[PDB]
RNA sequence: GCGGUCCGGCCGGGAACUCAAAGGAGACUGCCAGUGAUAAACUGGAGGAAGGUGGGGAUGACGUCAAGUCAUCAUGGCCCUUACGACCAGGGCUACACACGUGCUACAAUGGCGCAUACAAAGAGAAGCGACCUCGCGAGAGCAAGCGGACCUCAUAAAGUGCGUCGUAGUCCGGAUUGGAGUCUGCAACUCGACUCCAUGAAGUCGGAAUCGCUAGUAAUCGUGGAUCAGAAUGCCACGGU
């Protein structure tokens, strides 16, 4: 980090559909070293959406991802002794990373019958863009609009 | 607790002195150091000067106390309180 | 008569044998669907059977010992891979590029004196 | 809805409802259900007065509610008036089975009283 | 009556020297033999605190390794058993002949 | 340690040697056996009657070369640090510093 | 694989393999390309099980802190030597208006509860590990096989998976605390041991300022073993699973 720069870590792709993003999503959903159950719920969530939306659930999760993927961030910094929330464009490897993380806790606060069911509803409601994910993304957009005043502060 | 197959516990010197005093009638307190012995009904209605470390505290044997130990009724610590 | 393979993911050993057949696999005198309860644990075994077309023509007797569920599955994967190596040795540009011949040397680290979890150091107060 | 016990157990399941009764835990609840002969896997029919009648005259063989409470008060107070060490801890609000009192005795002592 | 020789020694070099000096004595008396097998070497690890008064992170680990070898004799003879008794071997290896 | 402590310990092990085979084991078994009755009570009195130093639990194994009660090892019969220094001189066979 | 198969590596039988341990080979920026200052290096690639110190361990230079230890030990000086020495029984080191540090168990639904079902590694064991069978809800008791051990015994793992209920409730959570009755060690479990069964079910619904560990099989989490040990782990030292 301070001496030698290194790149990203490669993650074995999703076995059931060949994606890297599904594997990463389920990994970040994994808690306390339990990937066995995590795989079970992610398959159940995608098949509920498969029967609800079009048969190819690949595109449904994709659109539910793009409408919440963030392109601008908020970074706390101090240069001259004042708190600066500098907005910066984020590279796509971090764009999609932060988007799915927020979705993870968005489902937990949904509070449905089961964890699998709430993820399914969260991913579906994001497809129509009425989801709390879009709510959070509009929330970050207003503060991002607010941070355009900070955008020309020190360390632009 | 000592297992029921093994029975209760009692000390040889204590047992011999208790039966002599019982046979000769309850006359005087019984001086003892054996706190580990168990209160057995043969010494009912007697005063036992049980040791706590510095002074032998008298205890009277009553029916409801039987089974509990001889050294149980001798608090070895004196803590009035952390106040004045 | 029977092509041989060996596999070891973490602490397990796999004994993998190939014969021509109708695409049936037996694991420890037990079907794979019965043995590996986990769906991901199940299909990691058959992952190399897609890029290699020999899925429908190989009956595969396997005996795997030691390790745990994911470790035994990874060991199973590596053993089938090697067993194929002494058969065709002409699909390397595809199979290596997926990453199956590679033996996973990653391993559990020994505990250290003054550490709780072999790298975690006990939480301390500066004062 | 009231079982033979003074309290009124809920009507959500059978074992759970029994474990709502004072004086009977999960294991004792299983014992009483085995005595009555009632299981949840029977048909939905005949769920009526036909089982709690047996429940009333079976639970009477156990010591519950006031009888158990009266026994517990007598046990500690028998310990109390005896002048025993175990009763002395009971009197002073200190750990009675020999736990440490220097710290970590808060639940029997009560809340942390400041200086 | 097939006998079974068990040999224990701390040092791996010593057990090989021992198992290689027993065999040609067997050839000297002239009896066919079987190859020694390595039974799992046993490793014992003692972790001892090194500071005299007080430390906890300063502690050294000492291991004792005992290596165990098996020999099987197929057709013994009185001369062969006399050779086992008469032959001299290193003090670091013990004898556990079994009938 | 202390010569008084070492002298105490030698006396303790000698009495345990003297009494372990003569009464101790048989009194323990005749109290455990459920076939006998009230002969166990008589046995318990005589068991207490003994000098009471005969119990092997009355013994505390100590570093024989130094008498240190704490940090003892059974296999070597020495204190922790005494084992270390003797090992460095090479006096314990097959012993070295571990690495794994 | 061959046959036999009390259909279980159990029997002859095979040494090919897993494995055990003994020796040896290989990983050296070795070759290609790019950057660089045609150097060293760095980056990428090819092969390769492993690629850049392959991943960890041991190994801690000169020196600092009048750092710690005179209670491991030895030792200069100082003091006691009818007492600061020595033998005993009981007690204390476990006390509790409070504060701090280090940990274990939780507040739950990724969970609880019940049934069925699968695999580990490392070690211990002769005054010791203790099977099978019988009784006991149980910790355990009785009889007693074998094992100085790759054979015999602690020894079966747990989160996992499949089933059904719990359905968000201080709850089929949480387990303190307390009562009654017990088991085992030991001369003896009151002060003051651990564990089992029944009875009660406290705080706690994720925690302020602040503060700590951790860069890969690592955090996290789940069990297992050892030394100390008659008995007494949530500590310490090790092991494996996800
Ligand atoms: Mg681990
Ligand atoms: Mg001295
Ligand atoms: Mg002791
Ligand atoms: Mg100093
Ligand atoms: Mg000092
Ligand atoms: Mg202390
Ligand atoms: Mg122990």
């Amino acid at each position: 980090p301070r001496r030698r720069v290194i790149g990203q870590r490669k993650i074995l792709p999703d076995p059931k559909f060949g994606s890297e993003l599904l594997a990463k999503f389920v990994n970040i959903l994994m808690v306390d070293g339990k990937k066995s159950t995590a795989e079970s719920i992610v398959y159940s969530a995608l098949e509920t959406l498969a029967q609800r939306s079009g048969k190819s659930e690949l595109e449904a999760f994709e659109v539910a991802l793009e409408n919440v993927r963030p392109t601008v961030e908020v970074k706390s910094r101090r240069v001259g002794g004042s708190t600066y929330q500098v907005p910066v464009e984020v590279r796509p490897v971090r764009r999609n990373a932060l988007a799915m993380r927020w979705i993870v806790e968005a489902a937990r606060k949904r509070g449905d019958k089961s964890m699998a069911l709430r993820l399914a509803n969260e991913l579906s409601d994001a497809a129509e863009n009425k989801g709390t994910a879009v709510k959070k993304r509009e929330d970050v957009h207003r503060m991002a609009e607010a941070n355009k005043a900070f955008a020309h502060y020190r360390w632009l | 607790p000592r297992s029921l197959k093994k029975g209760p516990f009692i000390d040889l010197h204590l047992l011999k002195k208790v039966e002599k005093a019982v046979e000769s009638g309850d006359k005087k307190p019984l001086r003892t150091w054996s706190r580990r012995s168990t209160i057995f009904p043969n010494m009912i209605g007697l005063t036992i000067a049980v040791h706590n470390g510095r002074q032998h505290v008298p205890v009277f044997v009553t029916d409801e106390m039987v089974g509990h130990k001889l050294g149980e009724f001798a608090p070895t610590r004196t803590y009035r309180g952390h106040a004045a | 008569n029977q092509y041989y393979g060996t596999g070891r993911r973490k602490s397990s050993a796999a004994r993998v044998f190939i014969k021509p057949g109708n695409g049936k696999i037996v694991i420890n005198q037990r079907s794979l669907e019965q043995y590996f309860g986990r769906e991901t644990a199940r299909m990691v075994v058959r992952q190399p059977l897609e890029l290699v077309d020999m899925v429908e023509k190989l009956d595969l007797y396997i005996t795997v010992k030691g390790g745990g569920i994911s470790g035994q599955a990874g060991a199973i994967r590596h053993g089938i891979t090697r067993a194929l190596m002494e058969y065709d040795e002409s699909l390397r540009s595809e199979l290596r590029k997926a990453g199956f011949v590679t033996r996973d040397a990653r391993q559990v680290e020994r505990k250290k004196v003054g550490l709780r979890k072999a790298r975690r150091r006990p939480q301390f107060s500066k004062r | 809805a009231r079982i033979a016990g003074i309290n009124i157990p809920d009507h959500k399941h059978a074992v759970i409802a029994l474990t709502s009764i004072y004086g009977v835990g999960k294991t004792r609840s299983k014992a009483i259900l085995a005595a009555a002969g009632i299981a949840e896997d029977v048909k939905i029919s005949e769920l009526s007065e036909g089982q709690i009648d047996t429940l009333r005259d079976e639970v009477a063989k156990f010591v519950v509610e006031g009888d158990l409470r009266r026994e517990i008060s007598m046990s500690i107070k028998r310990l109390m008036d005896l002048g025993c060490y175990r009763g002395l801890r009971h009197r002073r609000g200190l750990p009675v089975r020999g736990q440490r009192t220097k710290t970590n005795a808060r639940t029997r002592k009560g809340p942390r009283k400041p200086i | 009556q097939r006998i079974r020789i068990r040999l224990k020694a701390f040092d791996h070099r010593l057990i090989d020297q021992a198992t290689a000096e027993i065999v040609e004595t067997a050839k000297r008396t002239g009896a066919q033999v079987r190859g020694p097998i390595p039974l799992p070497t046993r490793k014992e690890r003692f972790t001892v605190l090194i500071s005299p008064h007080v430390n906890k992170d300063a502690r050294d680990q000492y291991e004792i390794r005992t290596h165990l070898r098996l020999v099987d004799i197929v057709e013994p003879t009185e001369k062969t058993v006399d050779a086992l008794m008469r032959l001299d071997l290193a003090a670091g290896v013990d004898v556990q002949i079994s009938l | 340690a202390k010569q008084s402590m070492k002298a105490r310990e030698v006396k303790r092990v000698a009495l345990a040697d003297k009494y372990f085979a003569k009464r101790a084991e048989l009194k323990a078994i005749i109290s455990d056996v459920n076939a006998s009755d009230e002969d166990r009570w008589n046995a318990v009195l005589k068991l207490q009657t003994l000098p009471r130093d005969s119990s092997p639990s009355r013994q505390r194994n100590r570093c024989r070369q130094t008498g240190r009660p704490h940090g003892f090892l059974r296999k070597f019969g020495l204190s922790r640090i005494k084992v270390r220094e003797a090992a460095m001189r090479g006096e314990i066979p097959g012993l070295k510093k571990a690495s794994w």
